């Protein structure tokens, strides 16, 4: 259950990296599709281990982590419903993600602006 | 200021001064209905999409299929690619509208109709335990609820 | 074609390879003269390095960062982390124990 | 096309309906429009598809069809069903498009079928991986698409329904069958049709794995994710053979009148359309009025 | 209050004793150490206002506005250094002195105590805009666009000063703590319902409602940038500022005399985006893209819910801010080609990429993206107005959806497309239009991260 | 391309309806052997009345075909890619940068290729004396009362580049990249 | 099928499937024992069942819940307790679809009955 | 930390790991993982943090305001005792709202963590949260965007006169 | 062939 | 990259590798249909069997004569 | 694979002996199709629409009619495609 | 068959008898045609060609329709009755229409509100 | 540089053009385009399967191996 919740952010996460990067080098090279594939690649298989778990258990939790504003008796979070549908959904999307990009990689390799393009992907 | 637009030509010698400004002929040359609406002596150009205007032409604004000083229509930015289209199409318009509305309208017909006589299975009412599951469904606690019962069939 | 549209044809295309080829890189195109790319990057290891160190910058510092604020907001506030019920089968508990199998028909048939 | 408009984008409609589905089960009325609207998504879109020409345009009508069917079983009160039908769709759906633009690549930015021919040994691993993705599209047993599509159709059948709405929905299973022979018959069968200057090739790491990786998935993660996620809806376990039979039957239906007509395109007996065909063709007329009207109505009244 | 006001007066000696090399280079500083200042005034308290003294004081709503223009100021100087380049130092002097005092002016509207003096100011504010305006606009349609927008102000601001000494006369003060506390209802005689007229109009020329907003396209297309910059961000706020603080003494009349304002501002927010729509001018586009963004203001404030007020504000402040950085990157392209004809230049995404990127920004800000805090202040107030009644939401989404139009085609047909061909004189964008929309930007990004700064005192 | 014409003759027009003609033909006959089969049957019929001399009834001729063709015509023909109304119309239009942006280059983004802007000052001196004989032979040639085409005049003597010249030699390519 | 009698036949003849069932329970059987349920409230409560998955077979639901969490990581360890749940919810359609045709045979003596008089 | 009477918790029946394969739970091993690569160090940073946190001990408090004399013990023009009146109403109004807060997030934490039977084991909070919804509307709503404790006053006089003339019929 | 890219000034 | 050599009308070009991933990719395809069939048959056809309603008797039903 | 002058000139040579209506021998590269052949309009059509569809690129009409020359074509493939070698 | 033109589906050049007139009266005008457009054209290649051309080449047309849509309308405005009512049915129309529906709705919630027939249980916030 | 093939070794004979040729011949046409658009039906591209045998592809082995693991089940259980 611990594990749960730092697994489930972690994996959206760790896919805002590539946009916080693309302000240094990594984005002027031709290294940025490999690096947006592989850290896809990384967030699918850390959200396999969540599935895992709803699949032993069903662990199912709402992560409402940031107090954004509380408008009187209306208090607005950020919050993160970790469901069955949520759980289940990521895994999927982001192996079709990871495939769709390596695909990309392929067919987009003669465009003058694939770094942009993986950007908008991610 | 003798290159404005202006008033609604009323003289053949304005027309024709008209025409000579907006780099029309006079006899192609024809100003709006000078019904009040404020058009004046603007040329009333095809109303075409820009479209329809030869691909092909080496036009001097590609992207907007225009040369520099031709006179432009009064509804350009309507008749832009990226906007109303009036090119022709194979099927009629008449005819188009006549297919997709009685298409549509026939779909409503028909699922209200179904609606009528909905699709089931020979099967009775699926039944539930504890007075249909009264308290699990938000029921009232402190009122007993009726008794429902199922028998063994 | 008018012989003046294909001679005209015939000048516009030789200009237009003579453009063309002008159109083309030098053997060299002068770049600008790498601290990390000396030492550290003389020849660093182009596999388990990378692969690795990637890995960490990538999950391990976020999944510690994230559990670090999963120790200051989680037990930090009330009706953060709200987790589903566990089931609860016929079944042993694990703080107060217990237990209570239900009466059960029989049909081995299907 | 192939990772927002066909899996994960598209879907987004139905993913709401699906998370807002303990207070679509209280109303009655939502359900039956949910349902309607899922059935003429459903039936028209895959009409459009059975004569549409490019290959990108086919498969967007597909995604169209599948999220109308999507919808359909929000309507019968279904939902993780409706879930389980994005998770296996996405799987194939974006499988074939891969393909598609694979076929699109090798033939230098080629998209309409009629000029893509002969390619089933041509490119033998997109093929493979093409005709898998479509038996699994069309519901082939056992495969990814069988335990979400042949599931709903059975639920849907096994349900007090809007019957027009069923009969809608089993039309568009038949159409659906039909433009995947479609994707088949003109883009690998018969022999070729594109240009001289052959620049076929396929041989690139990234490529083939990505769609071997999504092929994998369209062949086992159906099974995998029905068999490990608990159970949550009651199952149809008793049924008439002829309604369990159903799905399969449409599909072979839908496969031999599309199969039997595409034979017909071969005999040189050149005819002219037909009122349906400029229909269906046209999509309907839908984005020819309603792309023109409204339009010059809203811009000449803001001018 | 004077830690503020005192610095502002000293910029004009400052800027007229100093080199005619550093005019500019000083400007630019001190006006942004005294918006750093002016920072401190965020710190509200949760009840009661901040009264510094018996002339000044401040509350969620002053605050906000206080520091986006005096934020604002050192955007004007950046903007306007272009043109105002081959100009005699004298006259760039002079410039300079009219725009602080219009920044003097509007923290003394925002600060003020008593209501004649917030009319004294508010109404003062107009000499040093007109006076731009006029003199250094480039048409000849600035002497025109300058009467219009003076008269429409007086003839809806004179009532509204007849009201207030009326109100002094009958009620003894005119100090917004003492009318707060000492308020009264208002009863449906035929002297009251003009009394409220006299002191609704006024506000409501200055943010334009439809019907009365003739003068907005005028002034915002004829006058230079740093003009429109202040009438789009701060003096259409003024109108919404003066009637939000107003409407405690207009109750509850309103309930009954804000019907045929709340239709006209329903029905011309999408008259007016249907306007941008079909606009050939870009300035005229951004003018009429602010007429509809501040019908919604008008909706909100004339509703009276603490959640209208929230999105009143938050929406003013976004607004500002977007129309602003509008009316910059209008001012570069024109700048670049001499014309604001929008259909003129195209294909500017090839040519210069980072303005683009600051275009598609400050539309997505414009058509309201979330969670930007336009979009905070769009749903507030249809929120607020679903409540007040059902029926509004079908308009208001029309509204969102032609807005995201106009938006998106504004967008379409700027930076993007073929380039045009004979144009040869758009060069590199300089370091101070990026810098000047990186400023116009990031503290609107920003304000997402802390949307409770800018939501007013009703938060 | 090339100038047009203030019109198309019946010859040119005939022309033009024959290639529609097997083009939307290409697109209902999609197998290669099915379309060369019908493709002697049009050929015949354009063949029928070729030697029709009246022009009355040979412009008849031309209408009944054009309304058989518009009847018969195929809702969605087969496009070339890049074609207009093909799936990769215009597709590369934004990256055709114009050659005036070099001249706002740094002089450090200059210093990166030095042959080239070299070579490239040779073309600008090129323009900038040829220019004057250009705009000179223009008005010998043009009519008085100005042009009626949009034809123009080559290089008549040596030494000499055909008028009006520089964009349509430095345009962009098709695939910039 | 039964849908065309109800549509093309006699009508009322054919059980209304919402107003089913209409005549009397004890009606025509001479004694009707209620159907026992072995799962308890608290039970199902437990089990954080779907009200929509609380029918009679719930227990034979429950194992096979019990056995596939147990059985994790094997998926395939629950045929028999899935065969257990399917096999009851086949007993309890069938008695539902009893109910049917009890409803159609009870209107139609009724229609006996009425043409009796 | 939090007073757990202010946020009630249910007892927490967490079954039994009784495993009946003998194949590797994945999930162990995971988790066996996680512990040793990510909670070992974070735990770690934390004591580190903590023991300097303790190094440097100091304390802030909680601000009381003592009670003032309400509206209703206010002359009519008495702008000291009105102004005493309304600075207490406004917070005794703040205070009622994070009640109302407090009460709502009562509310979604047993929605969420009955799971599948919320409607039937939250009766009480849904209870709970109709009282404190139906006190707040009744003493904070309609008021308007220049609400005042003089408008609750009046609000709350016809209230109490429409009750007299219900009590009288 | 490396062909040169006619890019805008990138620098500023 | 010219290791798959451009061609002209003649023939297309192929390798092993590809081949021997689609017949492999085919055939893994066919064999997982077959054996889920073989295991799970039921799935297709059904597990029980549709009770026939004329069958049932009167009495079965709970029914008097008239 | 970028196209070459002598490539283009080695295809367009290929479709015209592919014309079963022109004979290869004395086909030449400035073999005009109205002068030299026996080619009609209908026949350069026809050449046309086999070049534009065996290249994958359309030609323009009041361009099409004016090839005559299969070095005209030649070159006018050079031109669209840009190939200056 | 024959085809139907509509205003937003004009009709095909090849089915318009107007492409088919070769009277000489009709090939003249198209001469004409072809001569403004070409002299037209050689102007602004002039102006584009040229090397020391360094702005925008101003394109009167283009000034002209600016000028017309935006200065020119008031001007050539004449308050006639079709104008009158057109404006009148257009301006104070929707706006009544909206006034009489939202006044309706305020006076049926308030009518709800004061019978006590309306429920309000969780409406804390507005 | 791509070795054109001899344009001479391009023959409808055989071919489905040539059935075409016939039918044209009985109207007294003949094809003038047959040889550009025979290679279609020559070389590797002459035989392509039919939709049936295209699902099918692979069912050989599918079969094969299914054979043998059923096999296996029944010999070791």
């Amino acid at each position: 259950m611990n594990p749960f919740a730092s697994l489930t952010l972690t994996t959206l996460i760790i896919l805002t990296i590539p946009i916080m990067m693309s302000n240094s080098n990594i984005y002027k090279t031709n290294l940025y599709p490999n690096y947006v594939k592989t850290t896809v690649s990384y967030a699918f298989t850390l959200s396999l281990v969540p599935l895992l778990m709803f699949m032993h258990t069903g662990q199912e939790m709402i992560i409402s982590n940031w107090h954004w504003m509380t408008l009187q008796t209306v208090e607005l979070s950020l919050s993160f419903k970790m469901d069955y549908f949520s759980v289940m959904f990521i895994p999927v999307a982001l192996f079709v993600t990871w495939s769709i990009m390596e695909f990309s990689m392929w067919y987009m390799h003669s465009d003058p602006f694939i770094n942009r393009f993986f950007k908008y992907l991610v | 200021k003798d290159m404005f637009p202006g008033p609604y030509p009323k003289t053949p010698e304005e027309r024709a001064a008209a025409a000579k400004k907006y780099n029309m002929r006079v006899e192609d040359y024809e100003p709006y209905p000078d019904d009040g609406m404020g058009y004046g002596d603007y040329p009333k150009l095809p109303d075409r999409s820009q479209q329809e205007r030869d691909p092909w032409y080496d036009w001097d604004h590609p992207d907007l299929r225009l040369n520099w000083g031709e006179p432009i229509h009064w509804d350009l930015d309507m008749y832009i690619r990226n906007r109303v289209d009036t090119s022709p199409t194979p099927v009629s318009w008449n005819t188009m509208c006549k297919h997709l509305f009685g298409f549509v309208a026939f779909m409503l017909f028909m699922f209200w109709v179904g609606e009528i006589y909905p699709s089931y299975q020979p099967v009775g009412p699926k039944q539930y335990p504890y007075n249909d599951l009264y308290l699990e469904r938000g029921g009232d606690p402190t009122k007993e609820p009726e008794p429902v019962v199922h028998y063994e069939i | 074609y008018t012989p003046d549209e294909k001679l005209r044809l015939q000048q516009l295309r030789e200009l237009r390879r003579r453009w063309l080829k002008d159109q083309e890189l030098s053997p060299r195109e002068p770049v600008l003269p790498f601290l990390q790319d000396g030492a550290p990057w003389k020849n660093v290891i182009y596999k388990t390095y990378r692969h690795s160190i990637f890995a960490v910058t990538h999950v391990l510092i976020p999944v510690w960062i994230i559990h670090y604020y999963l120790k200051y907001h989680v037990t930090a506030k009330p009706y953060t982390v709200v987790e589903r019920k566990p089931r609860i089968f016929p079944g042993d508990t694990i703080l107060e124990t217990g237990e209570v199998i239900p009466l059960m028909k029989e049909f081995p048939d299907q | 096309s192939a990772l927002l408009h066909s899996s994960t984008m598209v879907v987004a409609g139905v993913f709401l309906l699906i998370r807002f589905y303990p207070l679509m089960e209280t109303n009655k009325l939502v359900q039956t429009m949910t349902l309607c609207l899922g059935a003429i998504t459903t039936l028209f879109t895959a009409l459009c598809a059975i004569t549409q020409n490019d290959i990108k345009k086919i498969v967007a009508f597909s995604t169209s069809s599948q999220l109308g069917l999507m919808m359909v079983t929000i309507g019968i009160n279904q939902p993780h069903l409706a879930f389980l039908h994005i998770c296996m769709h996405a799987f194939f759906k974006a499988m074939l498009f891969m393909c598609s633009g694979s076929i699109i690549h090798s033939l230098n930015d080629e998209q309409d079928i009629r000029k893509m021919g002969g390619l089933y040994k041509a490119m033998p691993f997109t093929t493979t991986a093409l005709i898998i993705g479509s038996l699994a599209l069309t519901g082939m047993p056992y495969l990814t698409g069988f335990y979400s599509k042949d599931l709903i159709i059975e639920a849907v059948n096994m349900s007090y329904t809007n019957a027009w709405a069923l009969l809608m929905t089993l039309i568009a299973t038949s159409l659906t069958a039909a433009y995947s022979t479609r994707i088949i018959f003109f883009a690998f069968l018969g022999k070729p049709r594109f240009p001289p200057l052959v620049l076929i090739n396929e041989n690139n790491p990234l490529l083939i794995n990505s769609i071997k990786r999504l092929l994998i998935g369209s062949i086992f993660a159906g099974f995998i994710i029905s068999n490990n996620i608990p159970p949550m809806t009651v199952p149809n376990t008793t049924m008439p053979l002829y309604m369990k039979m159903t799905a399969l039957i449409v599909t072979i239906m839908g496969f031999m009148l599309a199969l039997e007509l595409n034979n017909t395109t071969y005999y040189l007996k050149f005819k002219y359309p037909s009122q349906t065909y400029k229909f269906s063709n046209m999509l309907g007329y839908y984005p020819s009025i309603m792309h023109r009207l409204p339009t010059y109505h809203n811009l000449s009244m803001s001018q | 209050m004077l830690k503020i006001i005192i610095p502002t007066t000293m910029l004009l000696p400052m800027t007229w004793m100093s080199k005619h090399n550093m005019i500019w280079i000083n400007a630019t500083v001190h006006s942004l150490l005294i918006s750093l200042i002016s920072l401190s005034l965020l710190n509200q308290l949760g009840e009661n206002s901040l009264n510094f003294s018996l002339t000044f004081f401040s509350d969620s709503l002053s605050a906000p506005l206080l520091v986006l223009t005096t934020w604002l100021l050192p955007l004007m100087l950046m903007a306007s250094q272009s043109h105002l380049s081959k100009e005699t130092t004298t006259r760039k002097k002079l410039y300079i002195t009219m725009l602080i005092l219009l920044q003097l002016f509007l923290i003394m509207t925002f600060t003020a105590t008593e209501l004649i003096l917030f009319y004294i100011l508010f109404e003062a504010t107009l000499v040093p805009t007109l006076i731009i305006i006029t003199r250094w606009g480039n048409q000849t349609e600035r002497l025109n666009a300058g009467l219009y927008f003076l008269f429409y102000t007086l003839a809806g601001s004179l009532p509204l000063l007849v009201a207030l000494v009326y109100i002094q006369n009958t009620t003894g003060s005119l100090n917004f703590l003492i009318i707060h506390y000492w308020s009264h209802p208002l009863s449906n005689s035929w002297s009251n319902i003009f009394m409220w007229l006299a002191c609704i109009m006024a506000f409501m020329v200055k943010m334009p409602l439809y019907g009365l907003h003739l003068w907005l396209p005028k002034a915002h297309v004829e006058a230079p940038i740093a003009g429109s910059m202040v009438l789009a961000a701060v003096l259409l706020k003024l109108g919404g500022y003066g009637m939000m603080r107003i409407t405690t003494i207009l109750n509850p009349l309103t309930n009954y005399m804000a019907y045929p304002f709340l239709m006209l501002s329903m029905w011309g927010m999408i008259m007016t985006s249907s306007i941008c729509l079909r606009q050939t001018d870009l300035k005229s586009l951004i003018a009429y893209s602010s007429v509809s963004h501040m019908a919604l203001v008008i909706v909100a404030i004339m509703i009276q819910t603490p959640w209208s007020f929230m999105g009143a504000t938050a929406l003013m402040i976004a607004h500002g801010l977007t129309s602003s950085m509008l009316f910059c990157l209008a001012n570069t392209n024109y700048e670049r080609v001499h014309s604001r004809t929008m259909i003129l230049a195209r294909g500017l995404q090839t040519l210069l990429p980072l303005m683009a990127t600051w275009w598609l920004m400050a539309s997505l800000t414009n058509l309201a993206l979330p969670p930007s805090i336009n979009l905070i202040g769009e749903l507030f107030i249809i929120t607020a107005s679903f409540s007040w009644s059902n029926i509004t939401i079908i308009l208001m989404g029309m509204n969102m959806m032609i807005t995201a139009l106009y938006s998106l085609y504004m967008l379409i047909t700027t930076q993007r497309g073929k380039y045009t061909h004979h144009i040869n004189n758009i060069k590199a964008s300089f370091t101070r239009e990026n810098a000047l929309m990186a400023l116009h930007i990031l503290p609107l990004l920003l304000l997402t991260l802390n949307p409770k700064m800018i939501l007013g005192p009703l938060y | 391309f090339s100038a047009p014409a203030a019109y198309l003759t019946h010859q040119q027009k005939v022309l033009r309806l024959y290639k529609r003609a097997l083009r939307h033909l290409e697109s209902w006959c999609v197998h290669r052997d099915k379309y060369r089969y019908f493709a002697c049957l049009m050929r015949a019929r354009f063949d029928e009345h070729k030697n029709e001399k009246d022009m009355v009834k040979a412009t008849q001729l031309l209408r009944q075909a054009e309304e058989e063709f518009w009847y018969g015509q195929h809702p969605q023909p087969y496009i070339f890619p890049e074609s207009p109304g093909g799936t990769s119309y215009e597709r590369y239009e934004c990256y055709k940068v114009p050659e005036w942006c070099l001249d706002d280059w740094h002089p450090s983004e200059k210093a990166m290729y030095p042959d080239y802007f070299a070579k490239r000052e040779q073309w600008k001196r090129l323009r900038r004396e040829s220019w004057e004989r250009e705009v000179k032979q223009l008005q010998e040639e043009t009519p008085p009362g100005g042009p009626r085409t949009e034809a123009l005049p080559p290089a008549r003597k040596e030494g000499d580049l055909p008028p009006l010249w520089w964009h349509i030699v430095t345009r962009p390519r098709e695939r910039p990249m | 099928a039964h849908l065309a009698r109800r549509y093309l036949g006699d009508a009322s003849k054919e059980p209304d499937p919402l107003r089913m069932p209409t005549f009397p329970p004890d009606y025509g059987f001479p004694e009707r024992k209620e159907r026992e349920m072995v799962a308890t409230q608290q039970e199902m409560n437990d089990a954080q069942l779907m009200l929509q998955q609380r029918d009679y077979c719930a227990h034979y639901l429950i194992q096979l819940l019990k056995c596939k969490r147990d059985s994790f990581p094997n998926f395939l360890a629950c045929k028999h307790e899935q065969h257990d749940w399917d096999y009851c919810e086949h007993l309890d359609y069938v008695k539902r679809m009893k109910e049917f045709e009890r409803e159609r045979r009870l209107l139609q003596r009724k229609k006996r009955r009425e043409q009796r008089e | 930390s939090w007073d757990k009477d202010v946020y009630p918790e249910p007892p927490r029946r967490t079954p039994a790991p009784a495993p009946q394969t003998s194949l590797p739970n994945p999930v162990t091993y995971l988790t066996k993982i996680f512990d040793l690569l990510v909670d070992r160090p974070v735990t770690l940073a934390r004591e580190f943090i903590e023991q300097q946190h303790a190094k440097n001990r100091y304390y802030y408090y909680h601000r009381e305001f003592r009670r003032v004399p309400d509206i209703t013990e206010c002359e009519e023009k008495d702008i000291l005792c009105m102004f005493e009146a309304e600075m207490q109403w406004r917070r005794d109004y703040k205070v009622d709202q994070e009640i109302v807060n407090i009460i709502q997030e009562r509310l979604k934490a047993c929605q969420q963590r009955e799971g599948e039977s919320y409607r039937q084991n939250c009766a009480k909070e849904l209870e709970q949260f109709t009282q404190v919804s139906k006190a707040f509307q009744d003493r904070y709503s309609d008021l308007g965007a220049h609400y005042s404790a003089r408008k609750c006053l009046a609000k709350q006089k016809q209230r109490m006169l429409a009750e007299r003339k219900a009590a009288k019929e | 062939k490396r062909l040169f890219i006619i890019k805008p000034s990138g620098f500023y | 990259g010219v290791h798959i050599e451009p061609r002209y009308r003649q023939f297309p070009q192929l390798t092993r590798s590809q081949l021997i991933q689609a017949e492999f990719f085919s055939a893994t395809m066919w064999f997982w249909i077959l054996w889920r069939f073989w295991h799970d048959s039921d799935a297709v056809l059904g597990h029980f069997p549709y009770p026939d309603p004329s069958q049932w008797t009167d009495e079965e039903l709970g029914i008097l004569p008239d | 694979p970028p196209l070459t002058l002598e490539a283009i000139k080695d295809r367009v040579l290929y479709v015209l002996k592919l014309y079963d209506k022109i004979d290869p021998e004395k086909l030449s590269v400035n073999s005009h199709f109205m002068k030299d052949l026996g080619l009609d309009s209908l026949d350069q059509v026809e050449i046309i629409m086999a070049m534009e569809d065996e290249f994958g690129f359309e030609i323009p009409d009041i361009d099409a009619e004016k090839l005559m020359c299969p070095q005209e074509i030649v070159d006018y493939i050079a031109d669209k495609k840009d190939v200056y070698e | 068959p024959k085809y139907k033109p509509s205003r937003l589906a004009t009709l095909p050049a090849t089915l318009d008898p107007a492409e088919y007139d070769i009277s000489p009266e009709t090939r003249k005008a198209q001469a004409e045609r072809l001569a403004i457009r070409s002299r037209l054209k050689r102007e602004y290649l002039l102006q584009y060609n040229d090397p020391n051309r360094l702005g925008v080449i101003e394109d009167p047309a283009l000034i002209r329709w600016t000028y017309a849509r935006s200065a020119n309308i008031y001007p050539n405005f004449r308050p006639t009755p079709k104008t009158s009512l057109l404006g009148a049915l257009f301006g104070i129309g929707p706006l009544f229409f909206w006034y009489y529906v939202f006044k309706t709705d305020r006076d049926k919630k308030e009518k709800l509100i004061q019978e006590g027939k309306l429920d309000q249980t969780f409406n804390i916030s507005y | 540089k791509m070795e054109l093939p001899d344009y001479k070794q391009w023959k409808i004979e055989g071919t489905p053009l040539e059935t075409v040729q016939e039918k044209l011949a009985a109207r007294g046409l003949r094809d003038p385009w047959g040889r550009n658009e025979a290679w279609r039906y020559s070389g590797g591209f002459a035989n392509n399967v039919s939709f049936v045998g295209a699902l099918l592809k692979g069912f050989k082995w599918g079969f094969a191996a299914f054979v043998v693991a059923v096999g296996a089940e029944y010999y070791l259980e």
